[PDB]
């Protein structure tokens, strides 16, 4: 019957587009679910500490810091009516000591007399 | 009772899902000043 | 008065009604489908709902009677 | 190494996880056995997060982005903003994107080099995605279907399309794509491939309801049996 | 007992945070009030001749009474009410300031709100703050009562986290937490030059 | 959580107050009280109301450019967590509201 | 819930009773839907079945593409003019009520929606938040 | 809350908004396509006869050059003459994206 494909890239320009496999993913062991030693999954955890809805799943226990012992600290989400994360900013310091120079200049120009 | 305000909650309800999610709650505020023991009272069981 | 899409029935009329008697009978012309030979009518009779469309709905069943 | 997964009982993996080269993001819901079915196949290789999106369970169709950066859509909140940034490695941009077509993984179709977008997204838009994802932005319809995310799943070995894809656009946007592209389906017959399926160079995750010729053609396209 | 026949009892020796508790009040007062509302009838057709809002038909041929269970008019409210499993989301320390402050909410404010509460003043005491409505109306006595029952519902077992309270004033569209936010969000006036 | 402003007279939403409207634009309409979400669906300019924050600011009736108010701003890229740096933001915000 | 409906769905303010027209979202060609029915709806005496954001129905197209009137088939509500509670407390509501046309599985006919979609119907169906360029 | 404006400003009755329609304006290409518009049984005059401005239908084009001449014209047009009021003016009267605020204002008065 006459009325019964994978199309190829003619290359477009010469920029390297190669594929990327992290190091640790390709030293990595295959899974096992035979082994007494095997990577232990989530639901591993989740098993022994009461079932699939009962297990509390910490998710703060996982995230990467420049210290683990704030790992479970609480960030503050307000304070007299501000959004802690919108005034949240790197190098605030710096920022900060502009403002606080350029106040007592206006101070000790008279700007409050 | 003294009244109702609004609160949000970090709801930690596994297999919910508002789990890991806030909440806004209605609540009860009810003013507890703490109360003073003053007397005893015997209770006896009878068949009455 | 009862037939809830009586839109549908219109090229039925086209089918069995010539169209040298449907131009004669409204002075309407050059309709190429019974789904615009109602709105063509429509708007020839002032049958527009409120906000310009055609009472098409209407019209048709007027068509039918 | 393609994987066949259902995140509780629906085949559409890739509308509540991303994959990309070095994270995959997983919503939140129930249990954690569609973690453990990406944990499975990727260990501590990459870091696995738990995530919601605005509170949803769909960021895979909220979020997109690739091994360089990730984007997300302006309804999340600051909560989740700041979980995504604590989670990840600082090698992974993020970023919030003020833009109306929130679903940005319906709407960007992206690997780690080049990316296909809505047809009428924000000129800031393309451009943050340039930025932030180190990608050239392609405004695209994959044979008429704007939703390009939705109806193309992509990695940088190959890419696959909806199946009404036509051919001379199969071969245009394999030019664009500089990648051989396929036109299948996923979870048995549904043209919706991008939320069917989660892929990077190294892995792809289906729906459990995926038949076998269609894991087949998967796995050619996107080269994922090892020593191909 | 005897050891404490003038010492009082704090709230605190009593209920604790997370624990499910049952309110024991004498609910709000309405008055006589109809079958529509007492009952939830449903109102009868416009302009019903001796009326619409009453129940229609009474009563059969037999048995020749109107039973108990027909639905009449009378006292609605001020009912005694046994309400139970209110979680407690917060008790309260009256010396502590920052009563209505939490981990992510660091304003330092207590738990009255701007105006205070309306119909019932400051709260100058320990508190206790229960999930949800409770029988009675403000100002009104209620006694909370321990569960009767280990509760096996995982709610009763949740640790409340607390984010925010809102204090601001239920005597408006209050749209400010303190005085401070207030004044701060307004600018001078001119009561002050 | 987060405080919104009403986007008719920029006063803060808080958590549970107001509604909200969404056009065909997925822009969303904060509102602090049915005031403001009543005078924005008769189509009332808030610029010409002097209720509002926007006409004392446009009018001239408050300060509008400064450098204390710059500091607040929707962070769209974010930054990791770290215990001085939100502590310094907090003292930082007690300085800026002081000095505002 | 419903069939392909993915877990459950919490209370929403219900907008759209039996009779009420709503317009189509999607690009299957009806301009828009007429609810004859509700999903899932309990029996209660009076109570006409409603329907709100995430529900399915059915509906006739009345006005629109001829090859899809006369026809009964199943819709899923993705925005609405009541308005309804988010959790994270906002009471909110869109300008128009409208729904997209789903085989009884879930799936869109259309291979497009415009305009917003509820995060709470986009959660709830795969199918839609997998055809939604906008999301709340 | 009484009757008119209750009875005018519904969800229902809703009309375009000016941000809307001042982006519309903006560019050349969109006012080219809502004058030369594909008919349209359901629009007035079947889509023709278009008032960008006050983004309602006309029935013909006297209809049209008569409301031209209408004081409800020229409120509408004096309504979208300066900065439309987005988010961004709501946002910056609290101290809040003040930077994006003014250089919205700047880029528009310049384009």
């Amino acid at each position: 019957s006459q009325s019964r494909h994978v199309a190829q890239p003619q290359a477009r320009d010469d920029v390297k587009r190669t594929p990327f496999i992290p190091e640790s993913v390709k030293n990595l062991k295959k899974y096992d679910p035979e082994d007494p030693n095997r990577r232990k999954l989530a639901r591993d955890i989740e098993a022994e500490n009461g079932g699939a809805g009962v297990f509390n799943v910490n998710l703060k226990d996982k995230y990467l810091l420049e210290d683990d012992e704030w790992k479970n600290d609480i960030m503050p989400e307000i304070l007299d009516g501000k959004n802690v994360y919108d005034f949240l900013d790197p190098e605030i310091a710096a920022k900060l000591q502009a403002l606080e120079e350029e106040e007592e200049k206006l101070e000790n120009e008279g700007f409050y007399n | 009772k003294a009244g109702m305000t609004t609160i949000v909650r970090d709801l930690d309800r596994p297999g919910s899902k508002f789990h890991k999610r806030e909440v806004v709650e209605a609540v009860t505020v009810v003013d507890t000043p703490p109360v003073v023991v003053v007397g005893v009272v015997g209770y006896v069981e009878t068949p009455r | 008065e009862h037939v809830t899409h009586p839109e549908q029935y219109i090229p039925g009329v086209l089918k069995r009604c010539q169209v040298k008697h449907l131009e004669r009978t409204y002075e309407i012309s050059g309709w190429k489908d019974a789904t615009e030979f109602i709105e063509i009518l429509a708007r020839k009779q002032g049958r527009l709902l409120k906000g310009g469309e055609p009472d098409e709905s209407g019209v048709s069943k007027q068509i039918l009677n | 190494m393609a994987t066949r997964t259902q995140f509780e009982n629906s085949n559409e993996i890739g509308v509540f996880s991303k994959l990309t080269n070095t994270y995959c993001l997983v919503a939140v819901g129930g249990s954690e056995n569609f973690y453990s079915a990406f944990e499975a196949e990727l260990g501590d290789a990459i870091p696995i997060v738990h995530t919601t999106i605005a509170g949803t369970r769909i960021i895979g169709r909220m979020t997109a982005g690739n091994r360089r950066g990730l984007l997300v859509p302006t309804q999340t909140t600051d909560q989740e903003l700041q979980h995504l940034r604590n989670s990840l490695p600082d090698s992974v941009k993020i970023q919030r994107v003020e833009e109306r077509l929130s679903a940005l993984g319906n709407v960007i179709c992206c690997n780690d080099y080049v990316a296909l977008v809505h047809p009428d997204i924000d000129r800031e838009t393309e451009e943050l995605i340039s930025d932030v994802l180190g990608v050239e932005v392609f405004r695209q319809t994959i044979s008429g279907n704007i939703l390009v995310g939705s109806y193309c799943s992509l990695s940088n070995q190959g890419g696959l399309v909806h199946p009404q894809t036509s051919v001379q656009d199969q071969e245009e946007l394999s030019s664009l794509l500089q990648v051989p592209l396929v036109a299948g389906t996923v979870n048995r017959g549904s043209s919706v491939v991008g939320a069917g399926m989660v892929v990077n160079d190294y892995l792809a995750v289906t729906g459990l309801d995926t038949t076998a010729p269609e894991l087949s053609v998967i796995e050619s396209i996107f080269r994922l049996q090892d020593a191909q | 007992a005897r050891e404490h026949f003038e010492k009082t009892v704090a709230v605190d020796s009593v209920f604790e945070q997370n624990e499910m508790i049952d309110a024991i009040a004498v609910t709000k007062g309405h008055g006589f009030e109809g079958v529509t509302h007492r009952w939830g009838t449903k109102k009868l057709p416009r302009k019903t001749h001796r009326g619409l809002r009453k129940v229609a038909c009474i009563g059969a041929w037999h048995p020749a009474h109107v039973m108990w269970s027909v639905a009449r008019a009378g006292q609605r409210g001020y009912h005694s009410r046994t309400s139970i499993n209110h979680k407690i989301y917060r008790v309260g320390k009256g010396d502590d300031e920052a009563n209505g402050a939490t981990s992510f909410d660091r304003t330092k404010k207590t738990i009255t709100p701007m105006g205070g509460f309306v119909h019932y003043g400051e709260i100058k005491n320990d508190f206790i703050m229960v999930k949800g409505c409770i029988p009675g109306n403000r100002k009104r006595i209620v006694t909370l009562r321990k569960s009767l029952y280990t509760n096996t519902s995982r709610k009763a077992l949740e640790e409340v986290s607390l984010k925010w309270i809102d204090t601001a004033s239920k005597f408006g569209k209050g749209r400010f937490q303190t005085p401070a936010e207030k004044h701060a969000f307004m600018g001078t006036l001119k009561k002050d030059l | 959580m987060r405080i919104y402003q009403c986007h008719f007279c920029s006063s803060p939403c808080y958590p549970g107050h107001g509604i909200m409207f969404v056009r065909n634009d997925a822009k969303e309409f904060r509102f602090c009280r049915s005031k403001c979400h009543k005078a924005f669906k008769q189509r009332r300019n808030p610029r010409k109301l002097k209720w509002t924050k926007a006409f004392r600011k446009a009018a001239g009736k408050e300060l509008a450019v400064d450098s204390t108010l710059t500091f607040a701003q929707r962070r769209n890229v974010p930054v990791r967590y770290n215990r001085e740096l939100v502590a310094t933001t907090l003292k930082a915000m007690a300085r800026i509201e002081e000095i505002r | 819930s419903g069939n392909g409906a993915q877990g459950t769905k919490f209370r929403i303010s219900l907008g759209l009773p039996v009779g009420a027209i709503m317009n189509c979202a999607d690009n299957s060609g009806a301009r828009n839907l007429y609810i004859i029915a509700v999903k899932g709806s309990g029996s209660r005496l009076n109570r006409l079945p409603a329907a709100s954001l995430g529900d399915m129905v059915m509906a006739t197209v009345k006005k629109g593409k001829p090859e899809l009137r006369k026809k009964v088939m199943p819709a899923i509500v993705v925005r609405q003019a009541k308005s309804w509670r988010r959790r994270d407390g906002v009471f909110l509501y869109f300008e128009d009520n409208a729904g997209v046309i789903a085989n009884p599985k879930g799936e869109m006919k259309g291979s497009a929606i415009t305009g917003p979609v509820g995060k709470e119907c986009a959660d709830l169906w795969p199918r839609v938040a997998s055809n939604s360029g906008v999301v709340v | 809350m009484g009757r008119y404006s209750v009875k005018r400003y519904k969800t229902k009755r809703r009309t375009r908004d000016l941000d809307l329609i001042y982006n519309d304006l903006s560019t050349k290409e969109s006012v080219q396509k809502l004058l030369n518009q594909p008919l349209d049984e359901t629009k007035p005059g079947l889509g023709q006869h278009y008032c960008i401005h006050c983004a309602k239908y006309m029935e013909t084009a006297i209809a049209l050059k008569t409301h031209l001449k209408g004081k409800v014209h020229k409120r509408r047009v004096k309504e979208l003459r300066g900065v439309p009021y987005t988010q961004e003016v709501s946002d910056a009267a609290a101290g809040y994206n003040l930077n994006k605020f003014l250089n919205r204002v700047q880029e528009i008065t310049q384009s």
